[PDB]
RNA sequence: AGACGAACGGCGCGUCUUUAAACCAUGCGUCGGGAGCGCGGCGGGUUCAGGAUGAACGGCAAUGCUGCUCAUUAGCGAGAAGUUUUUUGCUUUUAGAAUUG
DNA sequence: CAATTCTAAA
């Protein structure tokens, strides 16, 4: 089923492209990237990094319009770099930690709406969504004096300073919380298809891994140990899987499976 | 569930889960097993609901 | 002592059943510990749990 | 000792030791033995009393 | 110890660690050469 | 005939022969330490530093050392032998029949 | 429903 794996690979490339684009769209991710590059501190790499610096300064000088086409051409000129596993994972980790903080802010704010006043979900979704920073939810909610709009002054003040803490975190980020949630939605979208990719890979590849593992049945080691050890070996083999090979799938598994089973029987048997 | 039209109690099995995952990775907090139910019990508050 | 295992002759025993049950539970818990050590994939830990 | 009970479960060869479980009259029962009656399974050496 | 009433309730994990004296690790029981 | 087997000893027993090893792995089997406090301290852990090991440590702690003073066990029932040793010890439940008050 | 026999199935 070469279609599944080739789709998974190209779409993983798409997902990492999208999150890198969001990083280019996000200030402090770029500050972290340049900080760690300076800490690590090839002429092609050096001139590419000089181009990155020039791009960063010109884009941050031109925040005011053409910045959309500007970040588009930043996206196409920023994708020439191959992503190291550790570095990419760490940058993704930091920016998802930002995402977790923003999620915590979201969490805190809608506890201040949902249960304390038994807010209807549909009405809150329709009304609150869209602005997130205005009086459209602070003292416009009291405006219509609907049955869920009289016991909000008692909580509007904690909503208040919670959201000023939220805007403090906003200037900590730099681009308005609407924009931040949009880009976070974009990266989460790409990551969602990435997880679907690995999901499809494992679910379709279950049959292949059990089929290759079934070759051994009289080792004396449990059929269970066979399957999980073979599976883990095949997964770490697939983690850098190449579709360019003309060889079939089982060819790219026998040695890893064999060594994993050998270690298993040697250790616990 | 958060601001994603998700209900705290609705149960969605594997294939609807795949669909929802594609709809949303975040704000659909996919937890499974005892841990899931355990976490849920922590969220619920008694006296207000009481 | 509440679940004694009489040594009557070798491995065979006159015992309360619980030795077996504890043995099984400890085995499976150790196995799950191994999985979480090795970062195996989802469905395997699904079967484990 | 060790290596013996293991051998005991493996094949088993016990020392020719002796224990006695004769039939004693249950206590508080006087008597006067008026008859004895012996049964032997076919194909065994008999006894003088038989 | 000469008590006067029994209270029953659920056992918090801290209590479960309070009662015991140390974690139990291996499924093995005895030496099987000795009975130690 | 002696040696070693987590500290000492007795005995058991594995191996070796003037040597302390080896085997094994909560590093073998089994009995014993009239006394409590004191002295230091085998053994075994903690902290630190060194870069694969050195130092310090006292909760505790062995073989020992100078001292102060609190006084001597045992399941049950059968059985054996000579105040002393020694053997043994239950498939009980589930029903059914007859008979008591 | 307290024993007292005997039998039979694990
Ligand atoms: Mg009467």
């Amino acid at each position: 089923t070469r279609e599944g794996e080739i789709d998974i690979a190209k779409r993983i490339e798409d997902g990492i492209n999208q999150v890198q684009c969001s990083v280019a769209e996000y200030p402090e991710a770029i500050t972290y990237l340049l900080e760690q590059y300076d800490r690590v501190e090839p002429e092609l790499a050096r001139e590419k990094f000089a181009e990155l610096r020039a791009q960063y300064v010109v884009t941050r000088d031109t925040i005011k319009a053409t910045a959309q086409e500007e970040i588009l051409k930043l996206s196409e000129v920023f994708k020439q770099f191959r992503l190291v596993p550790k570095q990419f994972d760490y940058l993704v980790n930091s920016m998802r930690v930002m995402m977790d903080r923003v999620r915590t802010q979201e969490r805190l704010i809608m506890k201040l709406c949902v249960e304390q006043c038994k807010m209807p979900k549909k009405n809150f979704i329709t009304l609150f969504t869209g602005n997130e920073t205005s009086d459209t939810w602070f003292n416009a909610a009291i405006a219509m004096n609907k049955p869920w709009s009289e016991k909000l002054h008692d909580v509007s003040e904690e909503v208040h300073r919670a959201l000023q803490k939220l805007q403090q975190i906003e200037e900590e980020t730099g681009l308005t919380i609407e924009q931040v949630k949009d880009i976070n939605r974009r990266m989460s979208i790409g990551e969602a298809k990435a997880r679907r990719a690995k999901k499809e890979m494992v679910e379709a590849n279950l049959r292949l891994v059990i089929s290759i593992a079934k070759k051994y049945t009289n080792r004396g080691l449990q059929f269970l140990d066979l399957i999980q050890e073979g599976n883990i070996g095949l997964m770490k083999a697939v983690d850098k899987f190449e579709y360019r090979r003309g060889y079939k799938f089982s060819t790219y598994a026998t040695w890893w499976i064999r060594q994993a089973i050998t270690r298993s029987i040697a250790d616990q048997a | 569930g958060g601001m994603t039209n998700l209900e705290r109690q609705q149960i969605l099995t594997e294939e609807q889960y795949l669909d929802a995952l594609e709809e949303f990775g975040d704000e659909f907090d996919a937890k499974m097993g005892a841990e899931a139910i355990q976490a849920l019990l922590k969220s619920m508050d008694l006296e207000q609901e009481c | 002592d509440l679940r004694p295992l009489v040594p009557l002759d070798g491995g065979r025993f006159a015992t309360s059943d619980l030795n077996d049950l504890y043995r099984r539970v400890i085995n499976r818990n150790n196995r799950l510990k191994r999985l979480l050590d090795l970062a195996a994939p989802d469905i395997i830990v699904r079967n484990e749990k | 000792t060790p290596e013996e009970k293991l051998l005991r479960a493996i094949f088993g060869e016990k020392a020719s030791d002796v224990k006695d479980s004769s039939l004693r009259v249950p206590n508080g029962v006087s008597g006067t033995v008026i008859d004895v009656q012996v049964f032997t399974r076919d194909g065994v050496e008999k006894d003088k009393r038989a | 110890e000469e008590f006067d009433a029994i209270k029953i309730a659920l056992a918090s994990p801290d209590m479960i660690r309070s009662w015991s004296f140390g974690e139990v690790k291996k499924p093995e029981t005895i030496n099987y050469r000795t009975f130690k």
